């Protein structure tokens, strides 16, 4: 049930086109690394960071496109085919999760086995691990092909959460895990911490990033079924999903550019 | 299918082969590739004989991890056409004689051939675990022949304390990719099997660092 | 080189048996491993086919589901497994190793055969003549006709000529088409082109005796043609 | 006599540059100009050999212009199907650090050499089905650099220790030993007869051998650098050799001199290996700069490119009947061109 | 010590001098008829049809 500020009800439908500026210059220059290809650029950990960026790219539109429908002034919604507009912001939310889980399970394996990290990731797997996070991102995406915010149930909506915030304690154990073993290796070769601040300054910050974008959404998300929906609290959980475009801006940046890989090529 | 009997025989053949180069290079992954280098003369030949004609492979299996090392001394032709042939291995263990600096042109010569190959284009990724041979004997050679022989610039001690340490300091001057390259040095022990365990030690240094660098995550 | 398969002897209807056949001298691993049935006073009849790998099996409509062909590779042995055999089945069946990639010679060699007393939509391949009778220093002419054109769309015309000395077990003659086997003395001679075919022996000598069988290997299952015996 | 030397001997080497520039009245590139260009050519890759997991070394073509082996750095030695893209066979090499392999004319058999100074010579025919080392030719004390074979029991290698040597391939014994170069021998090539054949080392000069007398006949020296690779033209009257200069140049066996350059001024980069192509009217060179350029070669403009490799080409070669150009690159991918 | 070295490339320099050389214009024009009389027989110089290559698919 869409719920718009009354008394500046213009101020927020208007903000629906300022907040899709970037992800333009950004994400869209960020895949075009297949383009200037043979750097090379195409690794087993470089199309997972590709997946998120185009999942990244699919919700950048797809959510968009929501807020400019809204629900009640462009093509209010129906019954049955709304949802797969809904389709279109899990489909895109949850390969962005799928994408962002992967990075940190090929990265976990990649100092926590590092000398079998060649013999399990390679061309083979990657590209099918990849797809499965399309895959199910489609598979979790439709519950009634087989009730507060939307239209959608109150019983799968926590269901999601039973993915997002899975997938979210996967990608923090392991990245805390790798700057852990980051600090065990790092210390005893002095000990006979040089890397753990070259790579503190970057894993930390993916963490950063990561909790403001899926903390407070997926909190009030699940203030529902742990409370009592009100009207008072979703006037600025519209405004709250903003940070769902937010992250769309840092995926791409901090995956792939801040991170010196990238910045040979440019 | 347009596949007569025996063509469709022929491309299981070339299926089958092509499981066995799949396979066969899975087991020459697991294997850590190391360059050996260094004016040879008696460093090169004890630390190969330290772990266990144109080109001299040695197998040492340490704690689950099986090393291949090539020693290419033997070899004897323009070094810059065979070269790039070595590209892409782990590491270079670049042995060097510390009694060599009163031998003096013999130390210098050294350091002008670790110059040579720690900045090579082939090799701006390639760490070094340089070993200094036969402290031992640097230790009584500085006894009668003191150092600034080899070094005319060295204003400092003799007693081995800022004498070895400043040979380490001038070979890892010569690194001029501090960024992309890390020089390991290690005073070989040699009355300890710990030189293996240096290693050992190096090596998953720089196949940590070459995954950090090949998943981005720097 | 060798191939030798014991097993077999008499066997009661419907019993079983286990043919197997022993390589050693080569690359067993690499071979495609057929057997070629030939009953008494009759041609050959191909009957199992089990490639390099045992990535493919195939057989004869008539053994489709009675025989089960398996190696072993790390002990160098090619099996026949046999349920319910009839009295069709009596024969002595020959273990044949042949090698596929491009160039090779498939059928070269063949294992002598062990013998199988039980007790009581394809290329056709004819050769209707038989008992060709000739004296040594003549030239010989042998031609059989297939059902389809065996020039396949790539070039190779799959014919090979095999000949088999009385008591002998058969040898490859002739592989794809005018391709002399190694080994073979070069007065014989492969000459054809799309469904008649024909094995020329400049001048015959007094061991060029014996059944001459042509095979079309260009689909399964293979089909060879009926004996054209030479008597001097 | 000046340290024995420059009494004759650096005159006589001005006797033969006055003697070089007697019989150049007109350079190649005045008397065949007006006639027609060959028209920019696009070659595509019609196949893509894939299967090697290092870099490719070496490739040659078999005389049937279907198949063709390749070396690469691990140890493996792959005999491909051109036109179907199978593997024939896949050869296991007991030293990894293959520099140069050969498909002999016959087809038999196929040579192997590198950094372990031996060309092992592999019997692809044998009854067994597998391919055996049918023999190892020791005794260059350099690493070999390139070999080819005349016949199946003659092969002429060439070393790092400034040496060719023909070998007698049933024996292990090299029956003639050719010491001209003062620098690594990096690329010989047959003449299309097998009675003379060039050589190029690091010494940038080129020397045309004869095979029986065992002596070097004539010697060409233009470049400024190493010469990588050397290529007869099909004639057999004239050779190119492309070098670290990034330069080839066509030298003339009678005229005994060079007769045209190949350079351009985009291009900075050694050349890898260089072939000409049958008529010998293109000469395509593999450049160090990923690329593979094709020299029209009486002209001297550079009539096409064939930039399809991700890594410096390590070796091409032209198909014996002319239909095709097979590259091999540090990447592990033999391109079949046409 | 080395005499005998530089006694040998003045062997070889006083073989490499006596050749017979035809001038350039006799053995460049030599080239052109031999690339012209051959520019039939190169399917890489002239583009056959899809027809006549093996590579054609
Ligand atoms: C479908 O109506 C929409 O347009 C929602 N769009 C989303 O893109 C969106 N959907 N969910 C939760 C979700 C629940 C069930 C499901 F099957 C898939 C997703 C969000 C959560 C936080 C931020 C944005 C969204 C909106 C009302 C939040 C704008």
């Amino acid at each position: 049930f869409m719920v718009l500020n009354p008394s500046q009800q213009l101020a927020i439908a208007v903000l629906s086109l300022t907040l899709g500026t970037f992800t333009v210059l950004e994400n869209l220059l960020v895949l075009c690394v297949i383009l200037h290809s043979r750097s090379l650029r195409c690794r087993p950990s470089y199309h997972f960071i590709g997946s998120l960026a185009v999942a990244d790219l699919l919700g950048s539109v797809i959510f968009v496109y929501s807020f400019i429908d809204f629900h009640v002034f462009h093509r209010k919604d129906s019954r049955n085919v709304f949802l797969f507009k809904l389709g279109g912001v899990t489909a895109s939310f949850t390969a962005s999760v799928g994408s962002l889980f992967l990075t940190a399970i090929d990265r976990y394996i990649s100092i926590h086995r590092p000398l079998a990290y060649k013999r399990i990731v390679t061309r083979p797997k990657a590209v099918v691990a990849f797809c499965l996070m399309w895959t199910i991102a489609i598979v979790i995406a439709v519950l009634p092909l087989l009730d507060i915010f939307p239209h959608i149930d109150e019983t799968y909506l926590m269901f999601w959460i039973g993915v997002t915030s899975v997938l979210l304690l996967f990608i923090v154990y392991a990245y805390m895990y790798i700057l852990w073993k980051a600090h065990s290796h790092a210390v005893r070769m002095i000990q006979r911490a040089r890397m753990d601040i070259r790579l503190a300054k970057t894993l930390v910050l993916i963490l950063v990033v990561l909790i403001i974008c899926w903390g407070p959404l997926l909190a009030i998300m699940v203030y529902d079924v742990f409370g009592k929906m009100n009207k008072l609290i979703k006037t600025v959980f519209a405004f709250c999903s903003m940070l769902c475009l937010l992250n769309s801006t840092v995926n791409p940046i901090i995956y792939a550019l801040r991170s010196k890989d990238l910045r040979h090529a440019f | 299918c347009t596949l007569s009997a025996e063509d469709k025989a022929a491309v299981e053949r070339s299926k089958m082969i092509d499981r066995n180069l799949r396979e066969d290079g899975e087991k020459a992954a697991r294997e850590v590739k190391l360059l050996l280098l260094g004016a040879g003369e008696s460093g090169k030949s004890t630390i190969v004989k330290q772990m266990k004609t144109g080109i001299v492979e040695t197998h040492f299996t340490f704690k689950d991890l099986h090393f291949k090392m090539f020693d290419v001394g033997g070899q004897r032709s323009e070094r810059k056409k065979w070269i790039h042939c070595f590209e892409g291995v782990t590491a270079i263990i670049f042995c060097v004689a510390l009694s060599d600096y009163d031998l003096m042109n013999r130390m210098h010569e050294s350091m002008k051939l670790f110059d040579s190959i720690c900045n090579n284009k082939w090799f701006t990724d390639t760490s070094i675990i340089l070993f200094l041979n036969k402290k031992d004997l640097f230790e009584e050679k500085i006894k009668k022949s003191p150092l600034t022989i080899c070094y005319p610039e060295y204003a400092g001690s003799n007693t081995y304390e800022e004498a070895a340490a400043y040979i380490q300091c001038q070979f890892e001057d010569l690194n001029k990719r501090k960024d992309t390259k890390e020089i390991y040095t290690h005073f070989t022990c040699a009355t300890d099997t710990k030189n293996v365990q240096f290693v050992f030690d190096a090596v998953t240094d720089v196949i940590i660092k070459n995954n950090l660098k090949d998943c981005g995550l720097f | 080189v060798q191939l030798v398969e014991s097993g077999g002897g008499l066997v009661q209807p419907g019993g079983s048996r286990k043919l197997s056949c022993s390589a050693s001298g080569f690359a067993f691993s690499s071979f495609g491993m057929h057997w070629v049935r030939q009953a008494p006073e009759k041609g050959l009849e191909w009957v199992a086919y089990i490639s390099s790998g045992s990535g493919t099996i195939y057989y004869a409509d008539t053994v489709k589901g009675r025989f089960t062909i398996s190696r072993d590779d790390p002990k160098n042995t090619l099996f026949l497994q046999m349920t319910s055999l009839r009295s069709e089945d009596t024969a002595m069946y020959y273990c044949v190793r042949s090698i596929y990639y491009y160039g090779s010679s498939p059928f070269d060699f063949w294992g002598q055969g062990t013998t199988l007393t039980v007790s009581s939509s394809d290329i056709v391949m004819t050769q209707a003549t038989s008992s060709v009778p000739v004296t040594p220093g003549e030239s010989v002419s042998i031609s059989c006709r297939s059902s389809k054109s065996l020039l396949h769309s790539n070039g190779n015309t799959y014919l090979y000529w095999f000949l088999q000395r009385p008591g002998q077990s058969p040898q490859l003659l002739i592989y794809r088409m005018s391709n002399l086997a190694s080994g073979v003395p070069d007065r014989f001679s492969g000459s054809g082109s799309g469904t008649a075919f024909t094995l020329t022996i400049s001048r015959l000598e007094a061991e060029d005796v014996g059944v001459y069988y042509c095979m079309q290997h260009l689909e399964y299952p293979l089909t060879f043609g009926a004996g054209t015996k030479l008597e001097l | 006599e000046l340290d024995q030397l420059r009494q004759e001997a650096e005159q006589l080497k001005n006797q033969i540059r006055d003697a070089r520039k007697a019989c150049a009245d007109a350079t190649l590139s005045q008397i065949t100009n007006n006639i027609d260009p060959v028209g920019r050519i696009q070659m595509r890759t019609r196949r893509t050999l894939r299967g090697h997991l290092a870099k490719i070394y070496a490739m040659h073509w078999g005389t049937d212009s279907r198949l063709l082996v390749s070396a690469s750095q691990d140890g493996k030695l792959i005999i491909w199907d051109s036109y179907t893209t199978n593997k024939v066979h896949a050869i296991p090499l007991r030293s990894s650090w293959v520099m140069t392999c050969a498909y002999a004319p016959s087809g038999n058999y196929v040579a192997c050499g590198g950094l372990d100074n031996i060309c092992s010579i592999y019997n692809l025919k044998t009854r067994e089905g597998n391919v055996r080392v049918s023999r190892e030719l020791a005794g260059h004390t350099g690493y070999l650099s390139c070999c080819r074979f005349l016949d199946d029991n003659q092969i002429v290698t060439s070393s790092g220790d400034t040496t060719c040597a023909l070998w007698d391939i049933e024996t292990g014994q090299q029956t003639t030993t050719f010491t001209g170069h003062t620098g690594d021998v990096m690329s010989l090539s047959l003449a299309p007869d097998t009675r003379l054949f060039v050589s190029g080392a690091c010494d940038a000069s080129a020397k045309l051998w004869d095979v029986r007398e065992g002596m070097c006949r004539q010697t060409f020296t233009g470049h400024e650098s190493d010469i990588n690779a050397i290529c007869f033209f099909p004639n057999g009257n004239a050779f190119a050799t492309g070098s670290d200069d990034a330069t080839c140049r066509l030298f003339d066996l009678r005229a005994d001199q060079e007769l045209m350059t190949y350079s351009h001024d985009n291009i900075i980069c050694g050349i890898t290996s260089v072939s000409f192509s049958k008529s010998g009217r293109l000469l395509l060179a593999g450049y160090d700069d990923f690329n593979c350029n094709v020299w029209d070669a009486l002209k001297a403009d550079r009539a096409g490119v064939l930039a399809g490799h991700d890594n410096r080409v390590s070796c091409l070669g032209v198909t014996d009947d002319g239909m095709a150009v097979a590259t091999g690159s540090w990447d592990s991918f033999l391109k079949i061109w046409n | 010590a080395s005499i005998a070295q530089a006694r040998k490339l003045v062997e070889q320099l006083k073989m490499e001098a006596n050749i017979d050389r035809i001038k350039v214009s006799k053995a460049a024009a030599d080239l052109m008829a031999y690339c012209e009389a051959h520019a039939k027989e190169d399917p890489l110089l002239t583009p056959v049809p899809a027809s006549e290559n093996p590579f054609r698919e």
